[PDB]
């Protein structure tokens, strides 16, 4: 009869506890393992994979493959804005439903760099240069290419290498950021501008499309696990 | 741990870490250091909380039913499935095949019921939860011989105590639990289609070993599942559309994301 | 027959198991192994960053 | 004198050339092979036809239009009627294979477009009518491409697959299909996509009629376009080759 | 573990592993490798869950009775036998002689009873379970001196606590428990016939140490048996016919199996 | 007074649990063993034995 | 330990340990030995109980709310802040930045409520406390799917047991918790001003898993915070004025100290 | 005086007993010993598979 | 089933107790430390610092 | 893997931890480290007691 | 797998890619650098902003027409209003810089033309 004494916490069921429980099926022989391809070991192996970003949310294109297409056209001037969305991988309607944004919605904090791979889907005869830029928060979003200028940019020349990767660094006051929005934890703006208008020959289409892909860099990490707001339920499914 | 950034300076070469051909089906590995001048930063950040075990290993309620002190509903039964709850089902469905051990915790709670019954003075209720593997005899009443559990495993738990918990092995016939199944049960490509052709875990019955009082009492057993020692293969897109059935992929089409106005709008609408 | 392992930090925690079945054991929270070049880069011919992808 | 753009794949009687391509995307980093004595259950000795089964089977061509939503081909069922792959598949209870999927589509310098060529392991699809499950004749199309829908399929009292491309008939986001081994056929830089799929399944061998373990999907993300004069009929031809096919459990022929 | 299959090829000899003479009373040892071309397969399958200990070592309810707060049934008594329950009895009867230790768990549950009694406010009930080995004095009332258990073992258990449990040795006089007995108790081949001539384990009495309240309360003691450290000899055919008595083999004849139509019918009817 | 803390599962009776219980009969001397023929050690020793199959179920 | 006094004798030099210039912003280090003849004393006095851990590491109630058996208030919610209680808030505010682990103990207590309801005979109440990190779905009713806690952590506790307790890590984004913040949340120096721009710990919901009886019952959850493994930087003046708000420094001016009469009055008035 | 034995797998679990009686001990779940040639083949003269049973 | 026996003090919550509690957030990675100036280690480091004394309490 | 440390006096107390997280550990009551010359004397040039502060 | 046609120049926040080009023509064979103690006169210590000043400033685009004669941009004055290069330039009496001038113009295979991109030291007009 060993003298024991209980501490607060006895007979409590903590959802996230880690204890040993007696097996209900003793000496049960588990069917031997099999090497099945593509095993996941960490959720970041999945967030490091490019997934097409629905930049053109706009209207009913969200109910289509058009959400995925970024319209590019031959103008009568350069410096025009192609697109613009804020750096909120788990919050912005653009990123929230990406492979990266879905995983990020199960966590409260996040930290790291992100790769935005842009692929030009025009004719093999179309040319053009684009200014892909990321401007940290502090002063509003760049409204001219001349304001996007001063930011962290990458001039993309369309050629044989269809795609160009604008890599967004981690420039933050804090170590992590909230997955949900908070202006303390503000992220910045990603904009695209024509550097030199789209030039096409005669008989080739002048309006093309670009596609954007989002993946995490080797320094990306998510913290504090919570439930996604993306899956609801009214009754047990039957 | 997470990778530290290397101190980078200017560049003027024909090396193009930024230009690629995404058609290859290969994700680019560009890092800040490649498209800008970086400073050296030492990353101590850890990807510990995003391992598959930490993601899935948390008790989730998968279902719950009620049984009573008197009447018709005197015992309950549930054919085991993790698909009746939106929350846990969706996490498991990030992977095509998953393999794991389970930790079962049950939260059994009773409520006194409205009656004209006078002089109620309940005695402590003890419950019996019994598992009937696919093939064994099923309780047809609160008192069929079946509840002897001479070979079936079953938990007897008296109210007011700590929640009954036990763990279970990887009970599958396959070398991994199949989360999806693009097939039928009959070789004639007929019968059932989908994962239900595979679900055969048996039933779970619960009952009051004793009625306890003269007045009515209704109990509600909540079953919690916690995947311990998890292995997951072949990842897939998280569920977009809401779940409609507990036995099939049936969804009602929904748009890719929510909307905003112009491709230039820095704000969700 | 105990096992002293490390705690999660930014010490040790001794552990002994009492059950005859491995299924009765605690979760495996400390496996930070990882390999994204199954999904990122599942290409047959190697792709070097600094070089043109299509040549 | 080399080029990352050139290729030649020889399997059996068939050889395949490409003068414009990307790498060969190898399954989940796994190249197909045979079943090991360690992972085997079926005790009977297998038939491994070799050159007769593991060769290039070119199914029917399909037309890429400015309005095509996409297409899909279940995998064991596509070649289920083709040559000796289809025969062994009928006489045998169990089977196991991997594939070298070569999707071909050539346009010109004045044409544009971009297709996603994925290999979805276990593409369990949904029904238009929420209560039912699609019919075998609605999900499957032997060597004849089954096609996605431009807009939502009506939920009457059918067993129609819910084909809206943007949900891929699986209730997911079509833009995340990129996790499954894939390639793109951007008409600007590409000419074809090659994907070498290893055997993906939770059991060492499975029946080839009752279960279609992989589903090939060709969904155009950026539509075909061209100025007038530019040739209008742009076909897509699918060539699949079984790899390391074994068959256990011989009996009479069929499925029932 | 289970035996792996050997890779076999064709054959054309006078060796006949398939032809035998089953009259010898010897079971053939043919394996797939002998009548076909086999592939090498490595069997990791284990016969762990079919050992006699795992088969029999699970708590089964063997009997249960009731006693009350007031009235005539104020204490209960049960002459110990594992033969009153169909489930555990049938498993033990796979063997002629069995030898083992026992683990006794009791699930005592009370229910308030209907009364006109006003102002009921029960106090906690404590129960006493007492074993009277063959020969000792038996309780003739809830209060006979017998309940002192100065030498008899007995468990005192207060409601709301964990189920009273204790283990017992191999209490037999013989070097094994006899499950069957083709004999009599009298040398004149008379008197009792069968296993009852052997059953002499004594009685088990239970009672409420206290009444607790002014209203009526009825309790139900469920006795669970779990054979630990088991040894079983001389196996036999599992019971086909249903059990009729708790003291004898008495059965009512039933057919060999269920039926189907023609010997060619691939389906049960 | 050693500081302890209970985990869910306390005071639960699992039919298939495997714990130590106090003996109700202390220092009890068990009747010595005897070698009895045909001991079963695994149920598969029994399933490996031929038994006549009722193929002609048919009717009565 | 504390420093012992040195035996001192008379002095007559130009060494002036007593005369200084306090304008330097340096505290003088004079000790009794310097301005008088001291005796040697050995100090065994220890400053153990004044370490920051001992000061802060004691459970303090930080807040408490109520929820009911029936009606509107059936579940509770609290946005986490240590600033609603005067006591613990003031201790933490002796420092500008603090970093620590937390130990949460909850004291959940129920009270039967007045009703005309006859024949009440309550069943044991089990409570669920759930944490919703900033961003997760929030319970909009006692029964929204949200309470499944498939990924959110939550405690299920049955009444009459020991107080539910668990510890939490240093959950901040910054390398220390900021107790004060002289800034805004918007770069336009607008929006929120002060510490609330920083508080984003999420919400805490509690509910009765079961109603238990026919009559009304109201519960009161008391949340206790205990800073374990504490680190505190940049100390500051203890709070003089009383607290007015839980989100800001807002105080109502009060005098430096209490009063007495003449500067010569040896007694408080 | 503990005993570390193996768990059932596809580790170890230390065990100590507290009771003075062997009857108070846990079940013996890990005895996979077996001998079907008591029942299968209880013949006096050996019967070889490849040979004719009756010669 | 190890024979235990509780001593007075069980299931009591002492405000100043010092026990181990299970973490509600497992394998959680804490944001790395930073050297911030002027760390306090004992409250006497603060009481050793001169502070102006309000000698002329007197009245208002 | 235990740790025997000293008790507060005017003995020892053995300790083992059971949890995998350092946050689950007991408080650190025995750290009597101290350094008031951050606050008392944060002056750049050293100030000696026996000498005139301003010279 | 290389090409004389591909390029990537990283300076500060900015990176510049080219998929068709000639070599980089380096000034008079001289690559820009800082002033030596041997060649210095101003005795005060300089401000060398680095990543803030020496980065890619993309001025306004101009349209090449079938009738355009040419264009010219003076050098310190062009970036005199751009970012921190323009700021330091205003607060300081003396300054010294070199440049990486990237003129961009893409047409197609059916377009023709040819521009002279010069850097005239001291273009006194
Ligand atoms: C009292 C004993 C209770 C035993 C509980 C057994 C529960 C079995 C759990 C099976 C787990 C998840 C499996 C999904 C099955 C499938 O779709 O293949
Ligand atoms: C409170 C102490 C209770 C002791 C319980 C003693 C029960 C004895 C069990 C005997 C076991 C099975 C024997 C069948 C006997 C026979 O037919 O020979
Ligand atoms: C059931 C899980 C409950 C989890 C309890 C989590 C409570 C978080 C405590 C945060 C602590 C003190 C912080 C003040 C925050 C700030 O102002 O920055
Ligand atoms: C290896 O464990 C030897 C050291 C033993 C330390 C005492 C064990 C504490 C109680 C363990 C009993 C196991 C419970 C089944
Ligand atoms: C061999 O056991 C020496 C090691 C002892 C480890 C501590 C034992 C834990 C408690 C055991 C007491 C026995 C109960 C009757
Ligand atoms: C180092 O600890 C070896 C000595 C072990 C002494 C017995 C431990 C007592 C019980 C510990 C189990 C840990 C609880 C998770």
């Amino acid at each position: 009869g060993l003298p024991t004494m209980n501490t607060p916490g006895s007979c409590q069921f903590l959802t996230s506890d880690d204890f040993q429980s007696p097996s209900a099926m003793p000496q049960y022989d588990v069917t031997p393992e099999m090497r099945i391809p593509g095993e996941v070991k960490n959720l970041m192996e999945i967030a490091e994979v490019d997934s097409v970003v629905p930049v053109q949310n706009v209207g009913e294109k969200v109910n289509s493959m058009e959400a995925y297409q970024i319209p590019v056209r031959s103008n009568e001037g350069s410096g025009t804005q192609v697109f613009g969305f804020p750096l909120q991988p788990g919050y912005s309607s653009v990123f929230s439903r990406t492979l990266l944004g879905e995983i990020l919605n199960y966590y409260t904090h996040w930290s790291g760099s992100i790769k935005l791979t842009f692929m030009f889907c025009g004719s093999a005869m179309a040319t053009g240069k684009f200014l892909l830029a990321y401007s940290p928060p502090g002063a509003g979003a760049p409204t001219k290419r001349v304001d996007a200028m001063l930011g962290t940019h990458v001039v993309w020349d369309v050629g044989l290498q269809s795609s160009c990767v604008l890599c967004i660094p981690w420039i933050s006051q804090t170590h992590y950021r909230y997955v949900a929005s908070d202006e303390y934890t503000a992220g910045g703006f990603i904009t695209c501008w024509y550097q030199t208008n789209i030039v096409v020959p005669a008989d080739a289409q002048s309006s093309c499309y670009i596609m954007c892909f989002v993946s995490a860099c080797n320094d990306f990490s998510v913290r504090l696990l919570k439930d996604t707001p993306f899956i609801s339920q009214e009754n047990f499914f039957q | 741990r997470v990778a530290d950034t290397v101190g980078t300076g200017p560049t003027n070469s024909e090396a193009i870490p930024a230009l690629t051909a995404a058609e290859t089906g290969h994700t680019s590995q560009v890092v800040p250091s490649d498209t800008m001048q970086t400073r050296h930063v030492k990353n101590y950040h850890s990807r510990s909380e995003s391992t598959i075990e930490n993601f899935l290993c948390r008790s989730a309620c998968v279902y719950f039913t009620e049984y009573e002190n008197s009447g018709a509903k005197r015992y309950a039964e549930w054919v085991i499935t993790p698909r009746q709850a939106a929350q846990l089902r969706r996490k498991l469905e990030f992977f095509t095949y998953v393999r794991f051990d389970l930790e079962l915790t049950f939260v059994i709670t009773s409520t006194q019921q409205p009656s004209t019954t006078q002089n109620q003075d309940a005695q402590i209720l003890t419950h019996q939860i019994m598992y009937v593997p696919p093939g064994g005899p099923v309780p047809d009443k609160v008192d069929s011989y079946v509840w002897q559990t001479s070979t079936n495993p079953s938990v007897f738990w008296t109210e007011g105590n700590a929640p009954p918990r036990m763990s279970v092995p990887f009970l599958s016939i396959g070398n991994a639990y199949s989360n999806f199944y693009d097939g039928w049960s009959e070789f004639s490509r007929n019968g059932v289609y989908g994962i239900n052709t595979l679900n055969n875990m048996g039933t779970l019955y619960a009952r009051h070993v004793n009625a306890g009082s003269t007045g009515p009492i209704k109990s509600t057993i909540r079953i919690y599942f916690k995947p311990k020692h998890v292995k997951a293969w072949i990842p897939r897109p998280p569920r977009l559309c809401q779940y409609e059935k507990a036995k099939n992929v049936n969804f009602q089409p929904s748009g890719v994301t929510t909307t905003r106005q112009s491709i230039t709008t820095m704000t969700n609408t | 027959g105990a096992q002293v392992s490390t705690q999660k930090t930014g010490i040790h925690y001794t552990n002994i198991n009492y059950y005859k079945d491995a299924a009765s054991n605690s979760a495996n929270r400390q496996d930070f192994t990882q390999d994204p070049s199954k999904f990122t880069e599942p290409v047959k011919d190697i792709m070097i960053k600094s070089l043109p992808a299509l040549n | 004198g080399y080029s990352d753009r050139v290729r030649s794949i020889t399997l059996g009687n068939s050889t395949i050339t490409t003068q414009e391509c990307a790498n060969v995307v190898v399954g989940y980093g796994v190249w197909p092979d045979y079943l090991k004595d360690s992972e085997a259950t079926a005790e009977d000795q297998p038939t491994q036809p070799d050159v007769a089964t593991c060769r290039f089977y070119t199914l029917d061509s399909v037309q890429w239009q400015k309005t095509s939503p996409g297409w899909w081909w279940k995998l064991p069922d596509a070649l289920s009627n083709l040559g000796l792959f289809g025969q062994n598949m009928q006489y045998h209870y169990l089977g196991r294979t991997g594939y070298t999927i070569h999707v071909q589509c050539n346009a010109s310098k004045f044409h544009q477009g971009c297709l996603l060529v994925v290999c979805v392991p276990e593409a369990e699809m949904g029904c238009a009518t929420l209560n039912n499950t699609p019919s075998s004749a609605e999900l499957l199309g032997g060597d004849t491409a089954k096609e996605f829908a431009d807009k939502p399929v009506a939920s009457g009292s059918n067993k129609l697959v819910q084909r809206v491309v943007y949900n891929a008939g699986m209730g997911v986001g079509v833009g995340n299909l990129t996790i499954f081994p894939h390639q793109w056929i951007n008409l600007r830089t590409n000419n074809s996509a090659t994907i070498v799929m290893p055997y993906t399944n939770s059991v060492p061998m499975d029946n080839m009629f009752r279960h279609n373990n992989v589903t090939l999907m060709v969904i155009p993300f950026v539509p075909l376009d061209y100025c007038p004069g530019s040739t209008t009929y742009v076909p897509i031809t699918v060539t699949i080759a079984p790899m390391c096919a074994e068959y256990n459990g011989l009996r009479l022929a069929g499925h029932q």
